[PDB]
Order: C-alpha cells, then structure tokens, then sequence
C-alpha cells in the first residue's frame, strides 16, 4: 500500500512497473412505451417529422387548403397578441431573468472555492506526514549501512 | 360521483357554500330540515345556501388531457435520469478510487524492485569474495498413441486401425477400420480417436465421424486441436496468434483447458467465454501437455516446464518427449525413452526396452503398472 | 434573490424548514439567538434547523408545458367573450 | 436554485424536514407515491412532511413552439439519455480493468514482500 508521493522525488519507472502489472495481468486474464421509441430514435439517429404544412401552403386550393388558409389567420392573430404582451413589457421582463442569472452563477464558483479550499487541506496533512516518515526511513537505512559494514569489520 | 351523506350516486348533485363537498338534495335537505347546519363541519347552513342543479350553461358538452399525459411521460423521463445519474457518478467515485490507488500501489513496486536489485549485487559481490507386439499390422509397423480406460482395456492407435486390448486375458477385443490421438472413455464401450483431418467416435463400429484430443470431465464433449490453428468442442482461433495448434487437453474441473502452439506458447482457454485467458511462454513447438489431477500443476513440453497454476508461474524446469502425464504422486514422461519423476522432489524410473521413439505412456491404477507404446509393441513395467 | 428579515441581497442564504422562505444566515442567526423561532410563521426553528444530476437555466421542456397551459386557458375565456356575446 | 432530481430550475419548490434539500413539487410527490421515502437519505417521509418554499423572456420568434421548439426538446432528451446509457456501460468496463490491474499488482507487492526481506535477511545471514 505505502508509497510516498511528495517525498519521493521516472516515467521509466512508471513503464517499468506497468509491464510487470501487465504480467500480472497476462496471467490473470423503468418506463413504460416512451422508453421503447426514445431509444430507437436515438440509436436510429432520426427525429419524428413535424407537420410542415402552415408554412407553404398556397391559393386558389381547395376545401383543404380552405381550413389551411383560416389556419394561418388565426395562428397570425395569436401571433400579433403574442407580440404585443411582449414588447409591452419589453427589455423589462428581459433584464430581470438577467438579474437572476447571475445569482445563479455565483453560488456555483462559491462551492468551486469550498472545494478546492478542502482539497488542498487533505494534500496539505498528507504533507506532512510523508516528510515525518521519510526521515524515519533516511534514519532506518544509515542504521542499516551502519550494521552492514560493522558486521564485516568484526569478522 | 358519489354523496357525502347516504354514499349513493348522485342524481342531482347539490353543494353546501361553506365546506366544499358534493352531497344530493334529498339528503342534505333532510339534514338540514332536522336541524339548520352542515353535516360535515357541523357550520351554519340553509336551504338556500345549498347549490343545487347541473351547471352546464353557454359551455357546451380531446386536447386538454393530452398536454397532461405529456406532463405524466416526463414525470417519468426525469425519474429516470436521476437513478441513471446517480449510479453513473457513484461509479466514477470507485473509479477514480482505483486509478489513484492503483498507480499509488504502482509506485510500491518500483521501489521494492530497486531494493531488491540492491540486495543481488551487495550479496553477490561479497559471496564472491510383458511386451505384445501383434496389437497391429506387422507390414505396416507402429503404435502411435496410447490411453488406459479410466474405471478399468488398453486403447491404441495404429501407424490407421484403433484397437482395443485386454491386458488381463491378453485378447484383443476390437479391432477398429494413421492414428496419432486415442482416448478410452469411462464407459468402456466407447472409444475415441484422431488422425492427419477426422476425429471418430466408436462403439466394433464408428459411430460418429466429427469434422490433440481430450475428454471433458462430463464424459460428454471432446476437445480437439489442430494444424488449422482451431480448437475445437464451437470452433476458434486466435487473430493474434495465428498458428498451428499441437496438443489440447482440458484442465481436470472442466472450465478450462490448455493447446499447445507451433510457436512455443502454452494458450490457456475459458471453456464457457471460449476466450484466451492466459499464455506462457518461455523453445520450438510445444509436444505435450499434462494437468495434474491436483489441480495446480501443468507440466509442458517442446525440456519439461512445471507450471504453478495459482501463481501462473514456471516453478520447474527439467532440461524428444512426446508424451507428458501425471499418475499426481508422479509424472511419467516419453518419446526417446521413458522417465518417471517424483512430483514431490523432482527421477524413479527410466526405461529404455523400446528401439526407436516411445510415443506413449501411461499408470495403471494406483501405478501398480506403467504402460508404453512404441514405433510395434506395448509393453508393461 | 432578497432577504425577507431586512430586504437586502443575502451573501449568504439559508432557508428554513417550517416557514419556507430564503433568510440571510448572519440575519436570522442572530433572530434564532434572540428566540428559537421563524421570523415569519414564529414556529419553533433552530440553528441547525436552518440549512450529482445537472441543471440548466430556466428557459422557453416543463416550461415549453405550461406555456401551453397558458395558451389554451386564454383561448378558452376567448371563446366565452363569443359565446356570451 | 435548483430541484434535486431533474435538475430543473423550480417553479413550486418544497422543502423535506428530514433531509434539507429543495425539490420540484410533482417530482417529489412522485417520489413519496412510488415509494414512501426521501430519494436522496432514504429516510421515512410522507406528502404532509413536506413544507412549501422565475422568469423565462419567450423568444422574440415565439408555429415554431409546435413544431421547431418541441421537436427539439424531445430530440435534446432522446440523444442525451442514450449518450448517457453509453457513458454508464463504459464506466462499469473500465471499472473492470481497474480491479483487475489493481489485483494484478497486490499479486506483485505481496510476491515482492517474500522476496525483498529474504534477500535482506541473506545479508544478515552472510556477515556469520
């Protein structure tokens, strides 16, 4: 498990240990019908068409293009009615879903601080304790050497 | 469509203005008429109060329902989304675990390596300072494979007739119209074999003719492999490997089993996933190869490499061998001549009665007989 | 958007869990120290009481349905202005 | 802001007791209904625990809210959720090759462990 990241100061060991690694592994080795056309429309990758027929039209038709005709007053009649509770208010209504946006966005790069305030918390205790065993180690290891050569020059 | 007083349907709903709830107007009447109030909130009510008689008035007796079914279908899709969300995030967290962790578990055995290389050069730098002969045709001389029936009848195939044998009363009980693989099924009655394209399953007939041979623990399937480069039960190959396959033998539990290359490679297979799970390398093509009844080791040959099936490691090597198999007390070898190995301490027999190859061999129950095959006889030690 | 205690922009919002409404942390902090209570409702409310899928902004597919609401329950008094008339 | 369960910008936000976190009404009516709990703690909640707590500028072109309006947010759901489905089915693949990796190198440190301190301890043992 322990390996010291911060005390510990190549990419050829990195490759090293991966092939031994990969040696290793060598050896190893809920709707109802909605769901149904949603998926086949995605992995079909077609749309459903819409009905692209208020658009066009034309004169002297018929009793089709009769209903066809009063469709396009009406809708324009709406339209008309749609336009003028708009520009009524106008830029107003606008300006104060713009207002909220940027209440919106605030709160997001609060919590980006928060984060990365906590984040960097954690790395820093772990700092610590890296550079206090890494010492312990250095003096474990000049303790070894020492025995390693003491051994011999008694014998 | 029901009253709040008797609970019957009501022909002529009327409601009392001071707490909203449909009765009739026969009911309510009565209730009022006994005592002036409102039977369910028990508030000052008249008769007059009540609102009596159907409403439809410049209304006239779809559309609106359908926006509302679309509303219900989304209610759905966002329920959705969020289970699916929820567990993809979760995943990653296990995710992104691992990937650190794992190139932190990483980083231990790069260290561990270079002290472990410390500590070879330190110490090494101070250290320094019966035989049956008539089984076959004669005019075309050779046994070429051998197995024993498993629950008893020696089974051998010829240099192209397989033949059944009873060692007990020394008769040939079948003969069967080169054969270079026989296998004895438990059964007794059926026998197996295979040759340069067909493997033939037999009863003194062929039954079956199917277009290295092993049988599976069920006593139901056969493995077989071939110079195609396919293995057979389903058929596959290798892409990768693309190469000849030179034996085939099913590891003893039936899930997986082991074929041989031209190429020098053990390939060991899943049974079930038909996909190549592990290959050990390590010269020439591969002969023969044998699992132990224990279940861990697999000894190859091309030298005999033991192998730990635990730790996928080459744990042994004893430097033609033809033949490779395990009694697991003991593992017999043959090809230029025949060796037995004790499993335990890695030689107790040699024999070399044969001229020319021996291209089979064998344990009698409890290895209270070894059995070879030679380039005319059968003999037994 | 506003605190409902003093009125100003809250640089630290907290909502409540029994009068549900948007109070500014250091503001009602202080008006549950003065009295465990919700300012607005004054039902009992305490400090702690007060506290992975991603969205996106408010715009012209729940809002796309009850724009059509909206369309069709004005269209519905249209027609009683013809058939009163 | 927003409701904990869509992701959806609220327009009758309510809040649960249990566990404070803000929903979208239907959703989390929804919720109580399928089965009786908070979605997020899986805690006991019910319809009566909940308590009660925005402007869209309609587009200048606002026909197109039949047609081009709608067909897009049912194409925008379609594509997203079956992306979605990819990212989750990739997730549990890679999940595989990383336990697997991961136990490929416990086999290594642990036969590494044996070797490291048996050719330390031959040292020890050279010195006599």
């Amino acid at each position: 498990m322990d390996g010291l990241s911060f005390v510990d100061k190549p990419d050829g060991y990195k490759n090293e240990i991966d092939q031994l690694v990969k040696k290793e592994f060598a050896n190893i080795k809920a709707d109802n019908s909605v769901s149904t056309l949603t998926n086949a429309l995605y992995t079909e990758y077609l749309k459903q068409r819409n009905n692209k027929k208020r658009r066009t039209p034309d004169f002297n038709d018929d009793d089709d293009t009769l209903f066809l005709e009063e469709y396009r007053r009406k809708y324009p009649r709406i339209d008309t009615s749609r336009y003028i509770p708009n520009e009524s208010s106008e830029v107003s209504l606008l300006g104060i879903v713009d207002s909220y946006l940027k209440h919106q966005e605030i709160v997001l790069d609060t919590l980006l601080p928060q984060t990365v305030s906590n984040q960097w918390r954690i790395n820093n205790d772990y700092i610590r304790q890296t550079c206090t065993i890494v010492e312990e180690m250095n003096i474990q290891q000049r303790k070894q050497i020492n025995d390693l050569e003491i051994y011999r020059k008694r014998l | 469509m029901l009253c709040a007083i008797s609970g019957k349907v009501p022909r002529r709903p009327v409601l009392s203005p001071k707490s909203r709830t449909i009765f009739e107007k026969s009911l309510l009447e009565q209730y009022v008429k006994d005592t002036g109030n409102d039977p369910i909130t028990n508030e000052p009510l008249s008769i007059e109060e009540i609102v009596e008689i159907v409403p439809s008035a410049q209304q006239a007796s779809s559309i609106p329902n359908l926006l509302t079914s679309l509303q219900n279908e989304w209610d759905a899709i966002m329920l959705e989304n969020f289970k699916l969300r929820s567990t993809l995030d979760s995943l990653t967290k296990k995710l992104s675990t691992v990937m650190y962790e794992r190139d932190a578990a990483k980083l231990v055995a790069a260290q561990l390596l270079m002290e472990k290389n410390e500590d070879s050069k330190d110490l090494p730098k101070s250290s320094q300072q019966d035989f049956v002969a008539r089984g076959k045709l004669k005019a075309p001389k050779w046994p070429i494979l051998k197995n024993l029936e498993l629950l008893q009848k020696t089974f051998p195939y010829k240099e192209k007739w397989v033949c059944m044998c009873r060692c007990e009363d020394g008769a040939l009980h079948f003969t069967q119209l080169k054969t270079i693989t026989t296998i004895t099924t438990p059964n007794p009655r059926t026998g197996g074999e295979h040759p340069a394209r067909l493997l033939l399953l037999y009863p003194k007939t062929n039954k079956v003719l199917r277009e290295y041979g092993h049988n599976e623990v069920n006593t139901e399937y056969f493995i077989w492999a071939d110079n195609r480069g396919t293995i057979g039960f389903y058929i596959v190959h290798s892409a990768k490997s693309d190469v000849e396959y030179s034996s085939g033998v099913l590891h003893k539990d039936s899930l997986l089993l082991a074929l041989y290359s031209p190429d020098g490679i053990l390939d060991v297979y899943n049974l079930s996933s038909p996909d190549q799970a592990s290959s050990r390398f390590p010269e020439a093509k591969i002969k023969e190869v044998k699992f132990a009844d224990n279940g861990y080791w697999m000894v190859v040959e091309c030298t005999v490499v033991c192998f730990d099936l635990r730790k996928d490691v080459g744990t042994l090597a004893y430097p033609g061998t033809v033949t490779y198999d395990i009694d697991m007390i003991a593992y017999s070898n043959e090809s230029n001549s025949l060796t037995i190995y004790k499993f335990d301490k890695k030689k107790n027999w040699t024999k070399d009665e044969e001229s020319a190859l021996c291209l089979q061999s064998d344990t009698a129950d409890f290895t209270d007989m070894d059995v070879v095959c030679g380039d005319a006889i059968l003999k037994t030690n | 958007m506003l605190c409902a205690i003093s009125g100003k922009v809250p640089r630290r919002p907290v909502l409540s869990p029994k009068s549900r409404t948007i109070f500014e942390k250091s503001l009602l902090e202080q008006y549950v120290k003065d009295t465990g209570n919700d300012p607005i409702t004054n039902e009992p409310l305490s400090i702690e009481e007060i506290v992975a899928q991603q969205a996106s902004l408010t715009e012209s597919i729940p809002n796309l349905l009850t724009s059509l609401q909206n369309e069709w329950d004005a269209i519905m008094l249209e027609n009683f202005k013809l058939r009163s008339t």
